[PDB]
């Protein structure tokens, strides 16, 4: 009942911001651009320093014309409208947003510990208690997002950042959507797509729980449950749904993953009468103190190295590119509400 | 080993989204 009432208050908070979104709350000239932290299919994210406060932030830059070509206009409006409205300990905070003639800009808190992705590839795999610590945070974050009628749709290590205390921050709300019924857009990342997305069925928040199953498998194995050299091959494996587990996977871990990586929607954990509690009460999570995790009272498995305020040593290096702002406004109508 | 097959595959680097 306490979770229920917590989520009720959170929804009140969310809806006020959802209906009256923050807009135009800084300007590009207020930030010193330092270094690129990462790129994705759509945007480039740079470390910046706010001149007036000396705070460091991570600034996502989207080229409006590219957003249009890739048919991501409504998605990008979703992304900013949702991210500015949410508030949870494992969701990256949006501090400012604004636009100019050429680009859209989302200025977030800078999460300095790097992508989960880079640590996972370098170390090889996480032990089960390590993976469980991260998994617990995703479970609570999805409980929160889904209670707001939000579907996230891009869970993967590349979109999960480690903070200074070793906790997860979820970034990249590019495919997040507020929807009460089914939805139909083919989006996500190939290794993480639920079968019903691949098969062009309408789908719902159960796809996020499937993706949690992929993430837990990849964390604990060091490779995804379905991989190949090309996406088409990956899709064939996903739809067959046959999963093989490393021999070091515990009995409890295999059982959880069989229930998350479940092609039958009437059987998939997260999607049953008991909702998220089928997951929270599973044997693999028996040692998890869900409230202590929410309160960030649990000692983390590891703490990223941190040499200073603006240090970027936990991120790969990227080729830097000039931020050019055209003297003519591009796509003004399309992004009027941003 | 499956690990060795993964490491020799073309998709061990950062994976971007799909669309359309
Ligand atoms: N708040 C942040 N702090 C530090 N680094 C970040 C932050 N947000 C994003 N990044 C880095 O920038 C990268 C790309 O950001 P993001 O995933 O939002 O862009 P994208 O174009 O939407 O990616 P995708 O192809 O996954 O849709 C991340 O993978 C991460 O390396
Ligand atoms: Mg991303
Ligand atoms: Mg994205």
């Amino acid at each position: 009942e306490s979770v229920k009432e917590f989520l009720a208050k959170a929804k009140e908070d969310f809806l006020k911001k959802w209906e009256s979104p923050a807009q135009n709350t800084a300007h590009l000239d207020q930030f010193e651009r330092i270094k690129t932290l990462g790129t994705g299919s759509f945007g480039r994210v740079m470390l910046v320093k706010h001149k007036e406060t000396g705070n460091h932030y991570a600034m996502k830059i989207l080229d409006k014309q590219k957003v249009v070509k890739l048919k991501q206009i409504e998605h990008t409006l979703n992304e900013k409208r949702i991210l500015q409205a949410v508030n949870f300990p494992f969701l990256v905070k949006l501090e400012f947003s604004f636009k100019d003639n050429s680009n859209l800009y989302m200025v977030m808190e800078y999460v300095p510990g790097g992508e989960m992705f880079s640590h996972l590839r370098r170390i090889g795999r996480f032990s089960e208690p390590h993976a469980r610590f991260y998994a617990a945070q995703i479970v609570l974050t999805f409980e929160y997002l889904h209670s707001l009628d939000l579907i996230y749709r891009d869970l993967k290590p590349e979109n999960l950042l480690i903070d200074q205390q070793g906790y997860i921050q979820v970034t990249d709300f590019g495919f997040a959507k507020r929807v009460k019924g089914r939805t139909w857009t083919l989006c996500g990342t190939p290794e993480y797509l639920a079968p019903e997305i691949i098969l062009s069925k309408g789908y719902n928040k159960a796809v996020d729980w499937w993706a949690l199953g992929v993430l837990i498998y990849e964390m604990a194995a060091g490779y995804p449950p379905f991989f190949a050299d090309q996406p088409i091959q990956i899709y064939e494996k996903i739809v067959s749904g046959k999963v093989r587990f490393p021999s070091h996977f515990s009995s409890d871990l295999k059982d959880l993953l069989r229930n998350l990586l479940q092609v039958d929607l009437t059987k998939r954990f997260g999607n049953l009468k008991n909702g998220v509690n089928d997951i929270k009460n599973h044997k693999w999570f028996a040692t998890t103190d869900w409230i202590a995790i929410y309160q960030r009272k649990v000692e983390a498995p590891f703490i990223p190295k941190f040499k200073g305020p603006g240090d970027t040593s936990n991120f790969d290096d990227y080729e830097e590119e000039e931020i050019r702002v055209s003297i003519n406004e591009k796509c003004g109508k399309e992004f009027s509400e941003f | 080993t499956t690990y060795a097959d993964f490491i020799a595959s073309g998709r061990t680097g950062r994976r971007n989204a799909i669309h359309d």
